[PDB]
DNA sequence: GCTGGCACGACTTTTGCACTCGATCGAATGCTGTTGCACATTCAT
RNA sequence: GCCGCGAUC
DNA sequence: ATGAATGTGCAACAGCATGATCGCGGCAACGTGCAAAAGTCGTGCCAGC
């Protein structure tokens, strides 16, 4: 919520603001830049769910 | 830096870790190219041109 | 999105590393599939009539004994066009119980750790359902533009 | 791995065919060849040479399960140590539940 | 205020599940639709519920009967 | 708000006391060698310019005065808030983890 | 010949920004040696004989 | 046809990563379309190109 | 009667388009692990 | 998006 | 006595060597002619003052 997660940022700003101070956590941004990196490449990376 | 000239090493004498202390020689130029003598465990000798 | 590169290339991460995936997927060494990798040699495939082996690496002034020689029935390509036709046309499952019979009816301490290695890969390769063919890319996909 | 020998050596030897359990032989390893070795690709991808473990990672076709603390990190979920313990406590059970 | 949480921790002795219990509690008080159930000095809602916990009035146990009872008059 | 933040009126000044009162703060140093050296203390606020540390952490952090600087992170959840209390805070952990 | 001049002038290894906190550290850098640079040896390079 | 949210569906449960080879075909579905030009920008109108 | 924004017949610009020919370098860090190849040895006939 | 250079603990 | 298989030893190649700060500079890769369309310019138009 203080790096990458560009929902999580703003979410937790608002949440700040109100005087709620809840996680609602996210999913980093680096990851899935490093996942299409890697996709970039012949190794396909997937989430199972 | 270096100053050009022969420079004779004896590369400490561990590099097969026989014992054999191995006598290197260089020709350093100030402009060019190397020039190396180099004596093997064998005790042949091997130049390494560039 | 994507590239097609009109001509299957060879991926370095399966090529050019210690453990060599094609290297010790074909019994064949580094030096000589990085050869048939840059056109210096040939490689033949089937030639069952013909004197040639399945994997030979007969080389150009060979190329053309053969052809004056043997003519038709000699399959051979310079590119890596030609490593995808040898791997297609390997039976992973047939080749798994035939090294699975030389391993243990011979025993020897130098050839079963190769062995073992290439029986390992063979079986990673039938249970996790890929295919062989797929190390050389012939559609190169890029980066997101904003990354 | 000792830890998925014990579990088919206990489980082996629960049913009748307790002969079906293979005797093992312990090997030791370096910090630097053990840590490579680890079952999930996630983690020892991010300590050492990407290059090799991707590779044995890709043709195997294999899975992180996300099962250590260097595998949550890297994901952002909470770890499975301390406070964050309890939280994958609760999980786990689900997930066998179905 | 508590500058030692021995006295809370030594009422639910794990030092991992304390947080969590103090975290709900402190969640419960913060949000709305609760009220400290012990008197309030001008601090914050963390060190409430961490004295609430070390006199022994708030767990885990009693929260969840507490949650049940309010469920069950809604 | 923000107008009046950025013109730092007084009432600004004691809201922000307000605000400061039990809010633990992490601070680190930079070579953080073990578990100690990363500590949750309270703040109190200074009119001043330089973090003014207790001498009986110096041995913990490994930091002497001359010149040194420390990072300071803000824990902003109430689960964050509390694992600064009951985990990080400096009278808690006393007897060195080795 | 502007260009080359200008360039070892401008961007190297061994032309860096002259430190003007007191008289002392102009003379100080000015009077320098350097064992880096183009024909020099890399920091990692040096070993502890160096 | 409107209230839609895709930025706050994006987060989805997820577990276990896999990772395996990548086919030809999986790669065009990936894609969403094709590359064949060279450049990247051009300066005549400071536009993407097509 | 005086004045100021709309359309039409040539000029003028753009774009698909896919089609070709066209030296001078730094060389200098150990430390370890791995793989391949050459040679010495030993066993069989 | 770096590369060199210098400096602090 | 000699050939072959095996094990051992040696040489070449690959990865890797602390963390966090602050301050100054310097810094890459066309063409082609015509249809076909579109945009533009000089020109004439009605509507408001
Ligand atoms: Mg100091």
């Amino acid at each position: 919520v203080k790096s990458d997660d560009v929902n999580g940022r703003t979410k937790m700003y608002k949440n700040i603001v109100d005087g709620n101070h809840q996680m609602e956590p996210g999913m980093p941004e680096s990851f899935n830049v490093l996942l299409k990196e890697i996709r970039s490449l012949g190794i396909n990376i997937e989430l199972e769910d | 830096h270096r100053s050009p000239g022969v420079f004779f090493d004896s590369d400490k004498g561990k590099t097969h870790s026989s014992g054999k202390v191995l006598y290197n020689a260089r020709i350093i130029p100030y402009r060019g190219s190397w020039l190396d003598f180099e004596f093997d465990p064998k005790d042949n000798l091997f130049v390494r041109i560039d | 999105g994507h590239i097609e590169l009109a001509s299957p290339t060879a991926h370095i991460w399966f090529l050019k590393s210690l453990p060599s995936r094609i290297g010790l997927l074909l019994d064949m060494p580094l030096r000589d599939i990085e050869r048939v990798l840059y056109f210096e040699s040939y490689v033949v495939i089937e030639g069952g009539m013909t004197n040639l082996e399945r994997q030979q690496i007969l080389t150009e002034e060979q190329y053309l004994d053969a052809l004056e020689e043997f003519g038709d029935e000699f399959d051979a390509k310079m590119g890596a066009e030609a490593i995808q036709a040898l791997l297609k046309s390997m039976d992973l499952e047939q080749e798994c119980e035939q090294l699975r019979e030389e391993l243990n009816e011979t025993n020897s301490e130098t050839k079963r750790k190769k062995l073992t290695k290439r029986i390992k890969l063979l079986e990673a390769f039938v249970q996790s359902g890929n295919k062989p063919e797929w190390m050389i890319l012939t559609v190169l996909p890029v980066l997101p533009p904003d990354l | 791995q000792v830890e998925y020998s014990r579990v088919k050596i206990a489980n082996r030897e629960l049913e009748a065919n307790g002969k079906v359990g293979a005797t093992y032989s312990r090997d030791l390893l370096g910090i630097t060849k053990a840590s490579l070795a680890t079952e999930s690709f996630i983690s020892a991808a991010s300590f050492q040479e990407t290059t090799r473990v991707l590779t044995e990672a890709a043709v195997a076709g294999k899975r992180d399960e996300l099962r250590g603390l260097k595998e949550n990190v890297i994901v952002g979920r909470l770890i499975p140590a301390g406070t964050g313990y309890a939280y994958h406590q609760d999980r786990m059970r689900r997930r066998a539940a179905g | 205020a508590r500058v030692t949480v021995q006295d809370a921790v030594e009422k639910i002795g794990n030092r991992f599940d304390l947080v969590l219990v103090a975290a709900r509690r402190a969640r419960q008080m913060q949000v709305g639709g609760k009220d400290p159930l012990v008197p309030e000095e001008n601090d914050k809602t963390t060190v409430i519920a961490l004295r609430e916990i070390e006199e022994g009035l708030i767990n885990n146990q009693i929260l969840d009967v507490r949650e049940r009872q309010e469920q069950q008059e809604q | 708000a923000k107008k009046m933040v950025e013109r730092e009126e007084a009432v600004v000044w004691d809201i922000l006391d307000e605000v400061i009162r039990e809010h633990p703060v992490l601070l680190n140093r930079a070579p953080t060698l073990h578990r100690l050296g990363i500590q949750a203390f309270e703040p109190v606020l200074i009119e001043g310019k330089a973090i003014q540390l207790h001498p009986l952490v110096c041995a913990a952090y490994n930091a002497d005065f001359d010149g040194d600087q420390m990072a300071v992170h803000v824990p902003l959840t109430l689960e964050a808030q509390l694992e600064a209390r009951a985990l990080m805070m400096s009278t808690n952990n006393i007897l060195s983890p080795a | 010949i502007s260009a080359a001049v200008k360039e070892f002038f401008g961007s190297s290894q061994l032309s860096q920004f002259m430190d003007q906190n007191n008289p002392l550290s102009e003379i100080t850098h000015k009077r320098r040696i350097s064992a880096l640079g183009p024909g020099g040896l890399t920091r990692e390079r040096a070993g502890f004989e160096v | 046809l409107l209230k839609f949210l895709k930025a706050q569906t994006k987060t989805e449960e997820f577990d276990a990563i896999k990772i395996a080879l990548a086919s030809p075909d999986m790669i065009r579905s990936w894609s969403f379309g094709e590359v064949k030009k060279p450049e990247t920008i051009n300066y005549r109108t400071f536009k993407p190109e097509r």
